[PDB]
């Protein structure tokens, strides 16, 4: 059939038994630095099993009355085996990612996610002078979430958390130019994604630059009737793929 | 010495002109380029892209994200009508914000078919059928299912599958439409209409949702490149 | 580039369905009109020339504009280079999140009188010059400088009356495209400035006039065109909804998404 | 685009007064309407914003408990009701579009509001 | 001495540009680079899935 | 809140003005300087610390930087005989300044 994958990466696999197909990125598949496109003249280290592996982050619990989530992605990953030792000793970084949503629920429950994967997301601060900081933007493995109502400008340094502004600014409808899939609790159970390296520059610095994020907005929102089990959380798990660094330095 | 002689059109300065120009920094080097994904050619690649229409706007959704839902019970009577809009890609407020709408709010002049993919949001054990009709331009509204069995349309039945496409037409007097609002080139409307009941076993949610999304065919062409009415300014940013 | 064209059909009765998809994988559907009802053989010569990158940005607009008073120390403008203090060319270049491309740049300078006191006032032709300090250069502090001598850096002289002055600018960065947008910050630390403003580095444009104060002041102002060439965008991105705040960010107030109509049903 | 106020009015001390600033020439739900208060021996008072789209208020710290702004997106008018009117309140009401930033462009003429027995 | 003689734009004639310049930066704009690939948008799966067929098996 | 000071200035016809209004920390450049009528009309002047409004004559012109800014009128007329308040953009909550009137010498 076509409705069962099974993803191995390392030493972990990841199998399931109904989920549509796998979208992969705008096209191309992740592959390592070239020789006519690089610019650091020392050897990489590539480690390939040590680091391309199903690193599995945190579950957040879908309410009835839930507005959001999103995760920056190479800094969620900061605290996570030998991929966040490798990226506190070298200073440039070059990663592309296997993202995998998972979300299960009965026959008698309903509603829609999206999960897609905006790169170079910035967002808007509340206070219209300022700027976020750092632990507003993005939390070590743990998902920091939108919410239905405005955050006022009473607030000094916080991220505006306007779900139906997605916080950048655009429209939450036309994020579906952006790599995406959805997870409809009728038919589909969970929805993966492969994403290529997409920078302006062949490698980057990895502890100030978040080159990806993935969001989730539930465009449904969950329903049941008085039975059925109301705690429904959401797993998120993310492999690195193809990954090599340079400039070995101190610990930072 | 060669005799010239300079025609109208000297010294002006048009703003969509092709000229050569002297160069101000002599034998510069570019930085050689980059294999980056995604490479837009054409913006006929981004209007092909789906996105999610906001069809319920009741004066107090347009503020939260239940502007997207279409919403869907069980009735008691048959044929009622779930949603209506007509047609007008540029000046419509429902087709106005999606990713289609926005681009061809640079353009003036368009013309092609356009896709209408629904889908079904709602439990595994609800069925149900669903008429999607279109009407081109000339009598009014479609008041009824009788009236509105008429014009183009597709019965859809809820399933394995859950999201059925339909694809409006080209049917018009003249090549291209204006993007404005013109009622020489109306467009039509489009509306949706209960077939069968919405059917649902005990302890299920009765009140099921629809999105709906909206694209353009591999046949679509602008023309006239304008300037947005969307955004404004009166200071410069500082 | 022409667009493709309708193919006949016939009544049909088959097992497969090009209606029904499944738009959960994330793929949109693909359907020709001729796969869901009847239609004729028209062949389509309508053309997709309008609509390519190179056309849809290769149009001059304006960036900023500033004034300059003769009669006066210090008299003189400057401007940091940055293509965000316009909201109509801003929002074209935040359609793409990477663009590469050459410049062609012209400026349109035109002159007032301001109300002077003396009898009998004229004032022959007035001579402008457009200085480009590259990021370190040395900078003026007055009208009458050393560092106006242009030893190096690159500027024009143009004398009023004559067609506006047109340069064209090379692709000049670091990376290997422009980028629009920025997430992250300048220090290793995390804190200090964060945003697109850490990307800009890209000099200062001084402007001055070349007379000297005769007998009545004039007031000049000059407008400046971009045009982009030979224009490569990448990674696609949604546009913008809100209205723009600030320069250095992107902030903004929330508004909703669309306007409103009074029904569901209503037309 | 001009924005055009009610007329002044009058009201007893503990009664509630209602004043207007109806926007005309622009669209109505996009940009947020301000309330600034001048007594008439002092300078300029900020009382507190709405956007006009969402129907969310942010008040000052001084003026928490007594005004009350509301709006409608239908006939594109502003309201602002005040509450416990003491022998303070009796100063110009002003109304104010904010642009851009912190820039506001275009301000009303005014009402008088003023307290007496 | 160049004169690279291309064809014009009409719908349903010769014309001739020489560069002036050494700077490739200097020349005129494109204007006639037409090239589409819109499967990377709109198609961005690895199992590719056929029109008629359904889409989940 | 920060605390804007600024009382009833006096010159004569076709002189050199200038008011200045102090802030209480640094503002970074965002003053703006607004003018009201003997009506009651009230506009934007000079909407930074240099920069003219569209619309506004030429005799206005301002300066200043960090903590300390002015406005200055060059030559004095009819029409600018009336009220003038600056207003910071830095922190909430907006601020005015107290009021400067002018009035002719003798
Ligand atoms: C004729 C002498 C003056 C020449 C001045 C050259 C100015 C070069 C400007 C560089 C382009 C700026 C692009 C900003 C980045 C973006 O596209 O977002």
């Amino acid at each position: 059939s076509d409705r069962v994958r099974s993803i191995t990466l390392g030493n972990s696999t990841i199998t399931t038994q109904e989920c549509a197909n796998v979208v992969v990125g705008y096209g191309v598949w992740p592959e390592y630095l070239k020789d006519n496109e690089a610019t650091a003249e020392d050897q990489p280290t590539q480690p390939d099993v040590a680091t391309c592996r199903f690193y599995t982050l945190e579950s957040v619990q879908w309410m009835k009355n839930s507005a959001g989530w999103w995760w920056k992605l190479p800094d969620a990953l900061s605290q996570m085996g030998l991929f966040g030792q490798n990226m506190q000793y070298h200073y440039l970084g070059r990663t592309g990612y296997t993202i995998h949503v998972q979300c299960n629920a009965s026959k008698f429950h309903q509603g829609c996610l999206l999960v897609v994967c905006v790169p170079e997301a910035e967002m808007g601060c509340s206070n219209l002078n300022n700027t976020p900081e750092f632990s507003e933007l993005s939390g070590g493995d743990s998902a920091r979430m939108f919410t239905d109502t405005q955050v006022g400008e009473s607030n000094a340094k916080k991220v505006q958390t306007a779900v139906w502004n997605a916080g950048m600014g655009v429209g939450v409808g036309n994020l579906t130019i952006f790599p995406h899939q959805w997870i409809n609790l009728r038919t589909n159970n969970s929805a993966t994604l492969v994403m290529p390296y997409i920078n302006s520059v062949p490698m980057d610095n990895m502890f100030r630059h978040n080159n990806l994020t993935l969001m989730i907005i539930p465009f449904v929102p969950l329903n049941y009737s008085e039975g059925s089990s109301p705690y429904v959380p959401i797993t998120v798990t993310i492999a690195p793929m193809c990954a090599e660094y340079n400039g070995l330095r101190l610990a930072s | 010495g060669l005799p010239v002689m300079t025609t109208p059109g000297s010294t002006q300065f048009l703003t969509s002109d092709d000229f050569q120009s002297p160069s101000a920094m002599p034998q510069f080097d570019v930085t050689p380029e980059m294999q980056i994904p995604g490479r837009v050619n054409n913006l006929m690649e981004i209007a092909e892209v789906d996105s999610v229409v906001p069809v319920n706007n009741t004066e107090d959704n347009v503020s939260s994200l239940k502007a997207y839902q279409i919403p869907v019970q069980s009735n008691s009577d048959n044929g009622k009508q779930v949603f209506g809009f007509p047609l007008q890609p540029g000046a419509n407020n429902v087709l106005n914000r999606t990713l289609l709408g926005e681009i061809l709010n640079y353009y003036t002049h368009w013309s092609g078919s356009i896709k209408l993919t629904f889908m079904f949001c709602g439990s595994a054990m609800a069925t149900g059928k669903f008429l999607l009709a279109y009407s081109p331009p000339g009598a009014g509204v479609p008041k009824n299912r009788k009236d509105a069995m008429l014009g183009t349309h597709v019965i859809w039945d809820v399933g394995l599958q859950s999201s059925c496409v339909l694809c409006v037409p080209w049917i018009s007097q003249t090549h291209y439409r204006y993007v404005v609002e013109d009622e020489y080139t109306a467009a039509g409307y489009v509306t949706c209409w209960y077939q069968t009941n919405i059917v649902v076993p005990a302890d299920v949610q009765s009140s099921c949702d629809i999105l709906c999304f909206v694209s353009a065919c591999n046949d679509f062409s602008v023309r006239m490149l304008k300037d947005t009415p969307f955004i404004r300014q009166d200071t410069f940013y500082q | 580039a022409r667009v493709a064209d309708t193919i006949s059909s016939r009544p049909t009765n088959s097992e497969s369905i090009p209606a029904l998809t499944a738009a959960e994988t994330g793929h949109t559907s693909q359907v020709v009109p001729s796969d869901t009802m009847q239609t004729r053989h028209v062949k389509n010569y309508h053309s997709r020339s309008e609509s390519s990158i190179e056309n849809f940005l290769c149009r001059s607009a304006c960036v900023y504009y500033a004034t300059y008073t003769n009669n006066s120390k210090k008299g003189f403008a400057e401007w940091v280079i940055n293509t965000r203090q316009v909201a109509q060319l801003r929002r074209k270049l935040e359609l793409f999140t990477y663009l590469r491309f050459d410049l062609e740049l012209t400026f349109v300078i035109t002159s007032a009188q301001q109300p002077s006191t003396a009898s009998s006032v004229d004032a022959p032709v007035q001579t402008h010059q457009i200085m480009y300090v590259p990021p370190g250069g040395p900078v003026p502090t007055k009208v009458k400088d050393y560092a106006w001598q242009t030893s190096t850096n690159p500027s024009v002289f143009w004398t009023e009356g004559n067609a506006p002055p047109r340069m064209s600018i090379p692709f000049i960065s670091i990376g290997n495209a422009y980028s629009c947008f920025y997430d992250g910050w300048t220090q290793f630390s995390r804190n200090g400035v964060y945003g697109i403003n850490t990307l800009n580095n890209m000099g200062t444009l001084y402007m001055r006039h070349v007379n000297e104060a005769g007998q009545g002041p004039i007031k000049s102002t000059v407008r400046i065109y971009f045009k982009p060439k030979h224009v490569k965008a990448w990674v696609p991105r949604p546009p913008r909804l809100c209205q723009y705040e600030k320069q250095k960010n992107v902030n903004f107030s929330p508004i909703g998404v669309t306007t409103s109509r009074t029904d569901i049903i209503t037309t | 685009v001009q924005l055009q106020q009610s007329a002044a009015e009058l009201a007893r001390p503990g009664a509630s007064v209602k004043m207007s600033c109806k926007a005309s020439g622009y669209t109505f739900t996009t940009y947020t309407m301000h309330w600034v208060k001048q007594r008439p021996g002092q300078g300029l008072e900020w009382i507190g914003y709405i956007n006009p789209s969402s129907r969310y208020t942010e008040y000052n710290q001084k003026f928490k408990d007594k005004t009350t702004l509301t709006a409608d997106k239908s006939s594109s008018t502003a309201y602002m009701q005040l509450s416990s009117l003491t022998f303070e309140d009796s100063a110009v009401y002003y109304c104010a579009r904010r642009s851009e930033a912190d820039r506001f462009v275009y301000w009303g003429q005014g009402t008088l509001v003023t307290v007496s027995a | 001495m160049g004169a690279q003689v291309s064809t014009q734009k009409t719908g349903a004639i010769h014309y001739t540009n020489i560069n002036y310049y050494k700077d490739a930066a200097s020349n005129s704009a494109n204007r006639q680079d037409f090239t589409q690939d819109p499967g990377k948008f709109t198609e961005p799966v690895k199992d590719i899935m056929v029109k008629t067929m359904p889409a989940l098996n | 809140d920060i605390q804007m000071t600024q009382s009833s200035l006096s010159a004569s016809l076709g002189d050199r003005v200038t008011i200045s209004c102090r802030a209480s920390q640094d503002i970074s450049n965002y003053l703006n300087w607004y003018q009201q009528k003997p009506d009651g009309s009230v506009k934007l002047l000079i909407y930074y610390t240099s920069t003219l409004h569209s619309g506004v004559p030429s005799r206005f012109s301002g300066s200043g930087s960090g903590t300390d800014y002015s406005l200055t009128i060059n030559s004095l007329e009819q029409e600018d005989i009336a009220t003038y308040f600056c207003q910071q953009g830095n922190t909430f909550p907006f601020t005015f300044g107290g009021g400067t009137k002018l009035e002719i010498r003798r």
